[PDB]
Order: C-alpha cells, then structure tokens, then sequence
C-alpha cells in the first residue's frame, strides 16, 4: 500500500514523467514541477507544481541553474505539500539545464527533511550538448547526492551506444524517457505488484536507503535460455559498463515475466547475480508476474552504493 | 495423479487460517522442483501472513485476479502451463463444469489443482 | 478461543489422506502440553499410516467407538475432561445440535473440537 | 490383526483360562488342553483339545508328569493344528500336576518349531500342596524354560501372603487365576488395544523374544498422584520383591486408564521406570485407554530376561 510519487523536474524531467504516465508505470502518482508555465499545460501528469511564480513569472528559467534553485527555494512549502504522504519519492530530471539542475536538489532536501525515502533518477547531458551543460550537470549532481538516498545516474552518452544507427535527435531523448521509465517501473513494481513474498518494502528500503550513487542495466530475452540471456544482457548493458558490480553495496533485481516463468529460471537469475555481487552486499531479487505476458523475460538490475 | 481436490474450512476465521497454514507450508516445500501458485487468495492471506506462516519464500508465486471468473481462468492457465506442482484457488461457488475445467487443466499441466473454501 | 471447527476434504481418497497429514502432524506437535486425541477415525488411518505420516508418537491418543452416536459421546467426553488440546472427530452427518454439544464440551475443557469429513 | 492364542493346560490351566474368558482379556482365542475329558465339558473356552485319547483314554494323567508328556507327544499333530496361524501363544498351567507340567513343555516345543512367539505364565504349587508336587513343578519349569521365549513363574506362596486372612482354598486359586489373567491381559492389550501408536507388535517381540525368565508386578491408584502411586505399587508388588529391575534385559510396561489419562501422567510413569531400568535394557511403555474407565490408573510391569 506504499504511497509512491514521481516528480519530473524541468523540461526533460516533465517529458519523462509524461512518458511514464502514458506507458506502463502503475501504482504511482505523477507530478511535473517546472518554472515554465506553458510546459505544464495539457499534460498527462495529474499534478503540476509551477515553481517560483515570483522569481520567474512563469517564463521558465533560461538554462540558468541559479534561477531554478531560487524558484525552488521560493516554493519549499508547496513542495512539501505535493510530497505530503509519500512513503517514497522518485525525483527525475535532465541535469544540465536550469530548472532541473537547480530545483531537484532543493526538492530532495525537502523530501529528506520529511523523512521520505528518495531516489533520484537523472540523466547526464549528451556530449553534443556542450561542455557548459556537462559542467552544470556535474555540479547539480554533486548537490543532489547530498540529500537523496540513492541517485541513479543515466549518462545519455551511453544511450547512443544502445541506439547505434537508429540514433537521431528525437530518438535519443525518446530513449532517455524510456530508460527513466524503466528505472521507476523496475523499482516501483517490486513494491507495488510483487509476485513473490520474499521482498517487501522494507527490503527495498534496505538496498536503497543512504546508499549514494547508483546505476542500472536492463535486458530481456525469449526462448530456452531467456533467464541467463536477459540477466547477462542487463549486466553488460552499456548503462552499467563503468560499474564494478562487485563493488556495489546494494543490488536490487527486478524479474518481470508472464505465468510461464519457471522455478529454474528464477534460480538461474539469482545464481548469476550472486556470482557478480560482493559477499558484503545487500542483494534483493524481486519478481513481478505480468499475467498477460508470455515468452519474454525481463531483468532489471539496480546497483546502489557504488564505490 | 494429477487431479482436482477441494478443502473446506468452517469456523472462526482465525481458526480456519491456523489450520490452513500447515498445508500451504508443506505445499511450498514439495520435492517437485516447481512453483506453488496461489491464485487470488482472500485479503487475509497477505504477504506478511504467508511469510509469518513459514512458507518457503523462494518457491511460491501469488497471482491476483479481479473476480472469481478471472481467478478461475487464471487457475486453469497456471495449471495448464505446467510450471506449478500445485495451483491453489479460493473459488466459491464452483460449478460442476468449473471443477471439470480445473481437473482437465491439472492433467494437461501434470499438476495438482486444489480449491479452498473458507 | 476454544470452539468447534470443521475440515472437509473432497477428491481422490489418496489425495484427501496426503492433504490431511500435515495438519495432523502439526497438531501432534502443539505447544500446549496435552494430547492430540483422535476419535474413531476411518479404517484408513491405521497406526502405521499415522506413524508414516510422521506424527509425534508420544503425544497422540487414538480411541475407538462402535458407531457415530458413540463417537459423538466419546468426543464430547474427551473434550470435556480437558486432557487434550484438540479432539478430532470424523462425524458425518453432524447436526447443528451435535456441533453445539461438541462446542460446549470444548469450552468446558479449554480445548479445540475439530471434525473432519472425507469423501 | 495379530493372532493371539491362550492355551490352558491341565486342570489349573483350564481354570485360569476359564477365568480369563469370563473377565476382560479381549482379542485372544482361548483353548483348554487336557487329558481329563470330563474337565473339558463345562468350561467357558470355545476351543478344546483332549490330549492323548489313546494314552489316558480321557481319564487324566493321575498327577504323573510322564503321562502328561506322553499324551502331548501323542497329539503333537493336533497341537500344531490348534496353534496354526498364531503370531503369539500364551501357555498357562499350574506346574506340579501330571497334565500341565508334562504337556506344557511339549506344546511349547511345537509352538517354537512353528516360529510362534511363545510366552508361558505358570504357577508353582502352594506349600500346602506338598513336596511331591513342588518337586515335580521344579523339574517341569526347567523343561518348559528351554522351549519358550519368556517364562513367568508365579509362586503361589506369595499369593497366599497377599490374601492374608481372606485366604481360603477357593480364594487362593482364584487369586492365582486372577494374577495369571493379569499377565496375559497386560501384554495382549498392548498388542490388541494400544491407545497410542508408539508401541507395535514388533516392539513387544523385542522385549519378549528369546528372553528367558520373566516376572511381573501390578499396581493401581486413584486421585492426584495415581501415576506415581500405581507405578510404585507395581514395582513394590511382592511378585517383584526379589527381582532386580536393573538386571532385566527387557521391560514391558502397560498403562491402563480411562479418558482422564493426562499427558503428564504418561510421562511420569516412563520417568519412574527409566529410573529403575538399566540404560542397556529395552524399555517399552504401552498405553491402553479403556473408554469407560475413570480415576483409576493401572500399571503393569513385566521384566524379561531376568539375571
Ligand atoms: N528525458 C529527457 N531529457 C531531455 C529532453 N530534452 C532535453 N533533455 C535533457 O535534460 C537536460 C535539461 O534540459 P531542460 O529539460 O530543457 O532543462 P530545464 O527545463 O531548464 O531544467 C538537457 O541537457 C538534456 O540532456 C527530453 O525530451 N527527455
Ligand atoms: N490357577 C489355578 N491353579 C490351580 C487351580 N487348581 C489347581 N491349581 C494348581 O495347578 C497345579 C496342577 O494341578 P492340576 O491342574 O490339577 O494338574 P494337572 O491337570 O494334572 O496338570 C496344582 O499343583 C496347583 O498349584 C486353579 O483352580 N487355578
């Protein structure tokens, strides 16, 4: 019955949240927080939070992170209200702009002050966006890590590897939206629609709470060796390339499959994970059964407390 | 031998649960390397209750369903898939044709169909 | 609260027996330092089956009765005496009156009355 | 299921068996074997076996054991027919006469040849019967002992003491009948009417088979400490006086009580007994519940493999 809220901050953050509200991310409440008043009009998210109407006058920020920060400081109270009652909050944004990089850390401070488990799921700018934005993003990320339990980072640069020849400007950000949705879905589902009884909210809190930086990888496969192929594919996902899985304090695994999931497939994923996880790590493997799913098997791995 | 069985419990709700626990606990430890699948059990059978009941946490799948009609259909599909040694249902009322469907699905999946009436 | 409960098992005879075992096994190990008394169980429940079912051989008492009427009186008596945490009957038919009788007897003995029906 | 047959040999043996048939002692087949055809007419046993029609011509053995033996040898065949199908045989007789002391050993031999568990429960003459019978009894007990798994030799002298002033010729022999019945019933009820499932026929055999000399004591009590009282009473029963429980290879204990038997009481009995038996002795404690018994708790202890 956990109350899970997802807040998209800024332009990119809003696009990801609206993409989540349209696809398959159930059991959560969606909120879009932005200084840009026009961007909050006619959107999927049921709740909107127009940040700093006095500092920005609804005109948005100008890619200036200070404006985003000041607008958030102005609405600490309204940020509290929109978050009231959550057992968990996902903060998603595209770091590198003004609203997202500036306001997210402040929104996180509030959530933390309220004792709410907080997981940030953000992207680092694409190399084509310039050094300036990458610098801004890095700073905002550093400020963010000071108040979130787990900070999942998605370097957009890696999305280009995944996309390959299918890359285009529209497809690149569309991919970012989808990856962010997979992160929120992978975790939220373990909490809201678990198929097994071995992982409860407390177990998730244990692998997420006060962990710091995190990263994820996803994979899916069909056929006779789908369990191993999906798991290995998640491990070698470029979004998890630069991470020493054995060096992570927490490991949350989401197995999503239809009723054709066999006991052996479940143990296969567990065995593969145990081989990469450190013995000093908290490992939780939650399972989600999609009653209408068949042949495919998805594996989502979130490595927390990296380093 | 694959087939349909029915277990009924009458009495205080708390008593019925206590009596049911040992069956589910043992079913979750079946030697057969397959799942123990529970289909839309009553609200009283929370994940917490099943854990506190001592069931093997790593060998049970719990699937929900909106209503009896859906639960019946999901039970037969689960039985039919053959991934569970036992598929436990909580269906009442249950028609003659319904029990027939369940027993046929059990045979197809070489599994056991067990309906529980509380 | 001490009271009357009833367990019914339907299906193939062998299936009904194997589903019964874990409950009897569990009951035979009850923390309450008293007997598990079985009254006039079906011929199927031989002393050998009970031992193979893994019941605690030191905490079970199996009593016989000539007929349902006798088993009913014997059941209430064993409950009444309060020497068993659980008295298991295999009565069918069982009237609302008989159930009340068993229930009253159970309360007096601070014990549980459990009737089992197979078929 | 186990087929248990009781054979009373001779006059006294016939009376003992007739007493058994008119009292408790359920689940056993009664047979009176005698050379005295007249004694086989007005009895309660349903089966009779006239020994040696050709030798004694149905007139008895005249107290000469040799005649009893010759009669039995004549009907070795009819004896096997009567014992056929038995899983256990109790042979009871008053040692000291002609038929009983002479035929009992032969009947035991036949039972032994057929592989039937054989338990003999016999008496030694009362001193008021004379030196001749006592001498004859001694020789006979030696012969019998060589062909039975267990031999309980009850000295009537002890019974005359237990009777005190109520002692009369008739009362004395009635007491013997009653004690003999207690031996048979105590052991057979464990086999035929066990209330618990911890002791099976195989267990009883372990205690009874090829054991040798044996003796038994009985006790009964009512009220709050009946468990201890009945058990102590059975141990201090004069029939077990000059018997060292710690020296017995086997110990068979029959607890008989009604539905008021408590789990604690059943435990006390075994506690008291394990206290007297050696750690190397085989101890079996059977429980018989008499549906319509109340307050009274009976304890019978049979020590086998004495010495
Ligand atoms: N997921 C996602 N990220 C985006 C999208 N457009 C831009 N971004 C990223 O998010 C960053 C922030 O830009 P923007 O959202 O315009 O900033 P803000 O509104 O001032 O916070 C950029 O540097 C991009 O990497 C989009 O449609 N979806
Ligand atoms: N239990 C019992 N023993 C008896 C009875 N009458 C005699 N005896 C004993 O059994 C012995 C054998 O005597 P009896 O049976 O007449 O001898 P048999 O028939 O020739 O073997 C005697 O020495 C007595 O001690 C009786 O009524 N009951």
């Amino acid at each position: 019955t956990a109350v899970i809220k997802v807040i998209g901050v800024g332009g990119g953050g809003g696009n990801a949240v609206n993409h989540m509200a349209k696809n398959n991310v159930e059991g959560v409440e969606f909120i879009c927080a932005n200084t840009d008043a026009q961007a909050l009009k006619n959107i999927a998210a049921r709740t909107v939070l127009q940040l700093g109407p006095g500092v920005t006058k609804g005109l948005g920020a100008g890619a200036n992170p200070e404006v985003g920060r000041q607008a958030a400081l102005e609405d600490r109270e309204r940020i509290s209200e929109v978050l009231e009652g959550a057992d968990m909050v996902f903060i998603t944004t595209g770091m590198g702009g003004g609203t997202g990089t500036g306001a997210a850390p402040i929104i996180a401070e509030v959530a933390k002050e309220m004792g709410i488990l907080t997981v940030a799921v953000v992207t680092r700018p694409f190399p084509f966006e310039g050094r300036k934005r990458m610098q801004i993003a890095d700073e905002g990320i550093r400020a963010l890590a000071e108040s979130v339990d787990s900070l999942i980072t998605i370097p957009n640069e890696k999305l280009l590897t995944i996309l390959g020849k299918d890359a285009s400007l529209l497809a690149a950000f569309a991919k970012a939206d989808d990856v962010l949705a997979g992160a929120v879905r992978g975790i939220s589902d373990i909490i809201k629609r678990p198929g097994m009884i071995n992982v409860d909210f407390a177990d998730v809190k244990t692998v997420m709470s006060e962990m710091g930086m995190a990263m994820m990888g996803t994979g899916c496969a069909s056929g006779p060796n789908r369990a191993r192929e999906a798991t290995e594919a998640a491990i070698r996902n470029p979004l998890l390339e630069d991470v020493n899985l054995q060096g992570a304090r927490g490991i949350l695994v989401n197995i999503t499959a239809g009723p054709d999931l066999s006991l052996g497939e479940y143990s296969d994923v567990g065995n593969i994970i145990e081989q990469f996880a450190s013995e000093h790590a908290t490992v939780k493997v939650g399972t989600v059964i999609d009653a209408d799913m068949r042949d495919e098997l998805h594996v989502t791995v979130v490595a927390t407390g990296l380093g | 031998p694959a087939a349909f069985s029915e277990l009924s419990l009458s009495g205080l709700p708390g008593h019925c649960l206590t009596l049911l626990a040992p069956i589910l606990r043992e079913l979750s430890e079946e030697q057969d390397a397959r799942w123990l699948t529970l289909i839309a059990p009553p609200a009283s059978l929370t994940h917490e209750w099943l854990r506190r009941a001592g069931l093997n946490r790593e060998r049970i799948l719990l699937l929900q369903a909106k209503d009896n009609a859906a639960a019946l259909a999901l039970s037969c599909e689960a039985l039919r898939l053959g991934r569970s040694h036992t598929v436990v249902s909580w269906l009442e009322p249950l028609s003659r044709a319904a029990r027939k469907q369940l027993s046929r699905a059990a045979q197809l999946g070489q599994a056991q169909s067990l309906n529980i009436r509380l």
